[PDB]
């Protein structure tokens, strides 16, 4: 199926506490490869992932030094974010980046992205198009105008397109059997006793791969999306992921109620009853 | 400006039985700023050899973490998650219900 | 694999 690439970097300004916190990671699908942390010791991008660690030395001087470049850019855009803004210097703010690309099932170049945020709100972003942008608001607007005169799309576009899709294939290979594997959910069903005349009615997933996923719950083949309790998708640690979803059921109708699970490492979807 | 309260739950990595190794995990997420404090404890007491993941966020550009230390079940120990955040008004304790 | 060039806002 398709696949992505995806770097997303935080910077926090740290008034007094020294220079603004880095952070950078990056991810094939929903597999971390690599980090950066400003705190960190080595102040070298780390491998995060088993596959991407026997890459070389030319590789991680390489992204050593533009996670190094992107840190500058980041501690600069945060002095010039306050001014946009009128805001003081005391105040701690937040800038955080998001970029990558996606492959179709043919592995062929899908659809590039540059999301930029301040202040965890949408500042400035790259239109589907790539070459044109979009500014939040009035300041984000001189940001606009600025990589606009300076073709800043162009060679965003060249490297989305080109070098972002190229390696994305390259880890796909060198981690093929942790990029190009499904862990189907190992699923089944809990039952506990709320009171005397309720229980609840509890579907697991469990161990997956990748995270998406859907868990319904249906009474009379009737869906509950305004009766379940869903909650949101977990990370097992150890690079699989976990779900589940309840209802509370009118005691005795533990018989009209099924759990149905879909996902890609799974044949048919699953319905699960308590029977 | 934006602040949003971290949603917080508690689980093993591996489904828990008494006597056998696993891990605590704490996934913190939707929250920002990213300041946060992430506690895990055993019987009301903070647990020192604990990790976490790398800072990551979402689609609408809330952040998430997993706190994660190494433990082993017991049919009487106690364990839950501290979380102190700046939409918080006082840190919030998650209690770990094991079946579940 | 990074991108090559950041530019500043």
């Amino acid at each position: 199926g398709s696949h992505s690439m995806r770097y997303f970097f935080t910077s926090v300004s740290r008034p007094g506490r020294g220079e603004p916190r880095f952070i950078a990671v990056g991810y094939v699908d929903d597999t971390q490869f690599v980090r950066f942390d400003s705190d960190a010791a080595s102040q070298r991008m780390e491998p995060r992932a088993p596959w991407i660690e026997q890459e070389g030395p030319e590789y991680w001087d390489g992204e050593t030094r533009k996670v190094k470049a992107h840190s500058q850019t980041h501690r600069v855009d945060l002095g010039t974010l306050r001014g946009y803004y009128n805001q003081s210097e005391a105040g701690s703010h937040t800038v955080q980046r998001m970029y990558g690309c996606d492959v179709g099932s043919d592995w062929r170049f899908l659809r590039g992205y540059h999301q930029y945020a301040y202040d965890g709100k949408d500042y400035i972003a790259l239109k589907e198009d790539l070459r044109s942008w979009t500014a939040a608001d009035m300041a984000a607007q001189t940001t606009k105008h600025k990589w606009e005169a300076a073709h800043v799309a162009e060679q965003l576009r060249a490297y989305l397109e080109g070098t972002c899709v190229e390696w994305l294939r390259r880890y796909l290979e060198n981690g093929k059997e942790t990029l190009q594997r499904t862990d189907a959910p190992k699923t089944h069903m809990t039952h506990h006793a709320v009171s005397d005349h309720e229980a609840t009615l509890r579907c697991w997933a469990l161990s997956f791969y990748p995270a998406e996923i859907t868990l319904t719950w249906q009474r009379d083949g009737e869906d509950q999306t305004q009766d379940t309790e869903l909650v949101e998708t977990r990370p097992a640690g150890d690079g699989t992921f976990q779900k589940w979803a309840a209802v509370v059921v009118p005691s005795g109708q533990e018989q009209r109620y099924t759990c149905h699970v879909q996902h890609e490492g799974l044949p048919k979807p699953l319905t699960l009853r308590w029977e | 400006m934006i602040q949003r309260t971290p949603k917080i739950q508690v689980y093993s990595r591996h489904p828990a039985e008494n006597g056998k190794s696993n891990f605590l995990n704490c996934y913190v997420s939707g929250f920002h700023p990213s300041d946060i404090e992430v506690d895990l404890l055993k019987n009301g007491e903070r647990i020192e050899k604990v990790e976490h993941s790398d800072l990551s966020f979402s689609k609408d550009w809330s952040f998430y973490l997993l706190y994660y230390t190494e433990f082993t079940p017991t049919e009487k120990d106690e364990y839950a998650c501290r979380v102190n955040h700046v939409t918080l008004s006082q840190p919030k304790i998650v209690k770990w219900d094991r079946d579940m | 694999n990074l991108v090559p060039m950041v530019a500043t806002v």
